[PDB]
């Protein structure tokens, strides 16, 4: 991970992040 | 084979006659003090004779060295031969003089241990599974001809994964499970 | 009985550590720095006066927090984990960063 | 000539673009990374947006995310043998091309020659002048339009 | 994240680098297109794919090919993956 610049599997980043689009796209202006 | 490891072997086979009779015991030393055993030696073939005290039911092993081997069943007889081996080799009956240079179950090294049955397997497959679709942890790995193997072996009962009863200095004992990979 | 101890391992899996928390608050807070809109009740021109790690904790308590986690092959949002563990965790977290001049 | 699937279309959003014109840069940016490019040897002609399926989370990757939109791609290609026509144009002694509506096709320096431009095949043609010539062999596209090499039919 | 943000390259000297996905060379930028030269060469047309990594890495994988070993890059496309909605845990003791 260090070689490449990725995250290393370690404390924080034993997870993965994902964003839920769903409410801002139910939002009108 | 000489006057001195048939001793260390008769205690063998006291665990292998209690596997005999329940294929799922826990086997220590304490089991050790549920038989008698009674030795007659002779540079050919040796006899070992192991009683269940409380049932006083009999059984008979033959031992041989590997060189000649001249077996026939006799009354109450364990149904195969005792074969002691130059060098370690496969099969449950054989143990290689190795192992006998001391009196090998009495020693504080001797594990304990014991063979799962179906629903403690399926019970340990599912608690390595990482819940992400069918992805799976693996055990720990031990040889298939380790003494532990042999002294658990029962004709149409495979054996995959053994349990060991470690010993802990902080808890007491502590549970630790190995998979048996086979040797060509 | 696979069954049995694959419903006690879904339910293990709602706990909540240290780790999680700050995670997601760190995700969200550099979406935030750099240019997100903000998904509070009642946005108004007053909610830009406001501080901004206010407003994130704003958005976790009022369950719109945009993050996803993926724990143990599921997909879990900040409201999925225990209840008392996150008001736990947040509780200790809004402390030390008041003593940090942060909250 | 062309058929019709559906796909997921890979994007990358920044922050700042999280807003509510979430739509609006959603198609912006499909369109600019596959309208007229050709891709695996194929072009996509036509994108629609479905506008009526759920959508994919999106993946934090550092300081960007990354969308899979679900859409309707129809996707055009050609292949040796077809015969197209297009306008002539010539830039210097050496570079002569054929400008066709999405399509270029480029003329081997044995077949004719450049004067003045104009082109002599055989035939004169006048720089601007429509020619039809038939692909014989591809190679990479350039600013999103096929190339191939071909021959004045 | 700390550790990573330590490690790599100043946010401020990013670039967009190209890497061709067969032979996992640099890609070359000839009047603005991005192009595999050896695979041109050979007559295929690979994908060429962005790559974020530091100056150090780039310098220690060509010397390596200069040493004569080949290093090739793949990708992760794992498919969309979709929220759905999960009942309520409670954890708390009976007492
Ligand atoms: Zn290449």
């Amino acid at each position: 991970c260090h070689f490449f610049s990725k995250v290393p599997n370690i404390g924080t980043g034993y997870y993965k992040y994902f964003i839920d689009l769903g409410l801002l796209m139910r939002m009108e202006r | 084979m000489n006057q001195y490891n048939v001793k260390y072997l008769a205690k063998i086979l006291c665990l292998k006659t209690e596997i005999a009779r329940d294929p799922y015991a826990v086997i220590n030393r304490n089991v050790l003090l549920r038989y008698t055993t009674d030795i007659e030696y002779n540079d050919l073939v040796t006899l070992i004779t192991v009683r269940h005290k409380i049932d006083s039911m009999k059984t008979v092993f033959q031992v041989f060295n590997e060189s000649s081997i001249n077996y026939t069943p006799v009354d109450d007889d364990y149904g195969e031969p005792i074969i002691i081996t130059s060098y370690l080799q496969k099969g449950h009956n054989k143990f290689p003089v190795n192992f006998l240079y001391i009196d090998v179950v009495i020693s504080d090294l001797f594990p304990s241990f014991v063979r799962l049955d179906t629903t403690e397997t399926n019970i340990v497959n599912s608690v390595l599974q990482t819940g992400d679709g069918k992805k799976t942890l693996r055990l720990p790995k031990m040889l298939e001809t380790e003494i532990v193997v042999k002294i658990l072996y029962r004709p149409n009962i495979p054996l995959k994964i053994v349990r060991f009863f470690r010993n802990n200095m902080v808890t007491g004992v502590e549970i630790a499970d190995r998979s048996v990979i086979s040797v060509a | 009985i696979g069954n049995h101890i694959s419903a006690l391992k879904r339910r293990y899996t709602r706990r909540i550590s240290l780790f999680e928390i700050a995670g997601i608050i760190a995700e969200s807070y550099n979406l935030l720095q750099r240019g997100r809109l903000p998904l509070v009740s009642e946005f108004s021109d007053e909610t830009m006066k406001q501080n901004m790690l206010h407003v994130i904790i704003q958005e976790i308590e009022e369950g719109s927090c945009p993050i996803v986690i993926e724990k143990n092959g599921e997909l879990l949002s900040v409201n999925d984990f225990d209840k008392d563990g996150l008001k736990f965790h947040l509780d200790y977290i809004i402390k030390i960063w008041k003593l940090q001049k942060r909250y | 000539s062309s058929f019709v699937t559906n796909g997921y279309l890979s994007v990358t959003l920044e922050p700042h673009e999280l807003t509510l014109d979430i739509k609006t840069n959603i198609r912006n940016a499909v369109y600019k990374t596959y309208l007229h490019r050709e891709i695996s040897g194929k072009m996509a002609k036509k994108i629609e947006i479905r506008e009526d399926v759920e959508l994919p989370l999106g993946e934090i990757v550092n300081n960007s995310v990354v969308i899979n939109v679900p859409c309707v791609i129809t996707y055009a290609y050609y292949h040796v043998g077809d015969i197209v026509r297009g306008t002539l144009n010539i830039e210097d002694e050496s570079n002569v091309t054929i400008q066709c509506g999405d399509l270029i096709c480029k003329l081997s320096r044995d077949s004719g020659t450049v004067s003045f431009c104009f082109f002599r095949n055989g035939n004169a043609y006048d720089n601007g002048s429509e020619v039809t010539a038939v692909l014989m062999e591809a190679q990479q596209g350039i600013e999103s339009s096929f190339v191939f090499l071909a021959n004045i039919v | 994240n700390t550790i990573t943000e330590v490690l790599k390259d100043s946010e401020e000297d990013y670039q967009d680098v190209y890497v061709c996905e067969n032979c996992g060379d640099i890609a070359a930028q000839i009047k603005g297109i991005n192009t595999c030269l050896r695979c041109s060469k050979l007559n295929l047309s690979p994908l060429l794919t962005k790559i974020d990594t530091t100056h150090v890495s780039k310098v220690f994988l060509t010397q390596m090919n200069a040493r004569g070993v080949k290093v090739k890059l793949d990708f992760e496309r794992r498919p969309p993956s979709f929220y759905k909605p999960l009942d309520k845990v409670d954890l708390k003791p009976s007492f």
